[PDB]
């Protein structure tokens, strides 16, 4: 959840200037996969990220759903963004990824945009 | 680590390799560290700067490994004893050729002193008494050896050896600084000091002290010197009439008239 701030307009490799703005503890394990700018905002900003699964699973003592034992998170994160010279990045919003969609396909205002699964369009 | 590289980097232009070498504890580059120390025949100064918290014995083996690699089995034997292999590195100082066979032999004396182990240590004193190479070494080695297994008893009985053998050939300072050396370490220590090594030292630092007293004019003290060493004679077999003369002399001079005239009778002896 850190920002890093360096410079290397002189060659450098620098130590990192560190804020700690970003209270939300519930992106620790997400990974961004997509990203997109409004062609007509140019401080508008979103990325989607994925919740990566570690390399080899285990299973509870109950035959529940291996990590779907407790209640509902986003398969899938979509994250937009205000970035700015004078506030630096402020979270705009925060949601799940729509049970409809397999992924961010774009944006721009008023819409981000998805791509549709075609198991759902025939109903 | 990054910003302490471009200081390495800065010394690397400037050329101070001893200043760049620290750089690589301190941005952790360890192996950059142990290639350019090659390089530059360093070595030690990089086994020195590894003292650092942030290294290893696989640190001083890897270095053990490049001399072994060079054949340079003195260096290799310094580095396997860093690394706590005795083994090898008392067999590197046994393989070194007999251009550094002093050397090799001492730091051979340390592996053993420091390993305490039975097999190198008989192992040692059979190459001492020549039982793999046809030679004896000097009795200083093997004096050298006892003391490094702290076996200070028998260190003793060879320094009486060669002081013995000092005080035949007239080489009194000789004698009284190898027992003087075994005497301050038996002192230093809590044990047994030989009452001939005692006996000894005490009746060749009289002698000296001869040379000093008659030099500040204490004819006093030079001739009570002098009737100690007249009535322990026999262990100056090189000087015998010289001393008795000055005895005589300087006991006259310090007005001991009797005991000048019982050295003056025992020179008027045919021996003297």
């Amino acid at each position: 959840g850190q920002i890093d701030r360096r410079e290397t307009l002189s060659f450098n490799e620098q130590e990192t200037n560190k804020s700690h703005l970003f209270v939300d503890e519930g992106l620790k394990n997400y990974v961004p996969v997509n990203h997109f700018w409004d062609q007509s905002e140019p401080r508008l900003f979103v990325c989607e990220a994925v919740q990566e699964t570690p390399r080899s699973q285990p299973q509870s003592a109950n035959g529940q759903p291996q990590d779907g034992r407790a209640g509902p998170a986003a398969d899938v994160l979509i994250l937009s963004f205000f970035i700015s010279e004078e506030h630096g990045f402020l979270l705009h919003e925060s949601f799940p990824r729509p049970a409809t969609s397999h992924s961010l396909l774009g944006m721009e205002v008023p819409y981000y945009y998805f791509t549709r699964k075609p198991e759902e369009a025939d109903r | 680590l990054d910003g302490a590289k471009m200081v390495a980097r800065f010394f690397l232009q400037l050329g101070d390799y001893g200043s760049a070498i620290q750089f690589l504890v301190m941005s952790k580059c360890n192996n950059e560290a142990f290639t350019l120390a090659q390089q530059h025949n360093k070595m030690e100064i990089y086994a020195d700067i590894i003292g650092s918290e942030d290294t290893t014995n696989e640190d001083y083996q890897s270095i053990a490994l490049y001399f072994e690699g060079e054949k340079r089995y003195l260096q290799a034997g310094k580095f396997f004893l860093l690394c706590g292999q005795y083994s090898r590195a008392l067999k590197h100082f046994l393989k070194c050729p007999s251009s550094e066979d002093n050397v090799a032999i001492e730091m051979a004396i340390e592996t053993v002193g420091q390993a305490k182990d039975e097999l190198l240590t008989n192992q040692l004193i059979d190459h001492l008494l020549g039982e793999n190479d046809g030679m004896p070494k000097d009795a200083k080695y093997l004096f050298r050896l006892y003391m490094a297994l702290k076996q200070y008893r028998e260190a003793a009985q060879t320094a009486i050896i060669i002081a013995r053998e000092e005080q035949s050939a007239g080489n009194y300072r000789n004698a009284h600084d190898v027992l003087f050396s075994m005497y301050a370490e038996l002192k230093s220590q809590k044990i047994k000091i030989p009452s001939e090594m005692a006996t000894n030292l005490m009746i060749l630092h009289s002698y000296i002290l001869v040379k000093i007293h008659v030099k500040n004019g204490d004819h006093m003290k030079g001739a009570r010197m002098l009737i100690r060493v007249a009535n322990n004679i026999s262990k100056f077999p090189s000087h015998i009439v010289p001393i008795l003369t000055s005895t005589v002399i300087e006991c006259h001079r310090a007005g001991l008239k009797n005991s000048a005239f019982s050295f003056a009778a025992m020179l008027m002896r045919p021996e003297y």
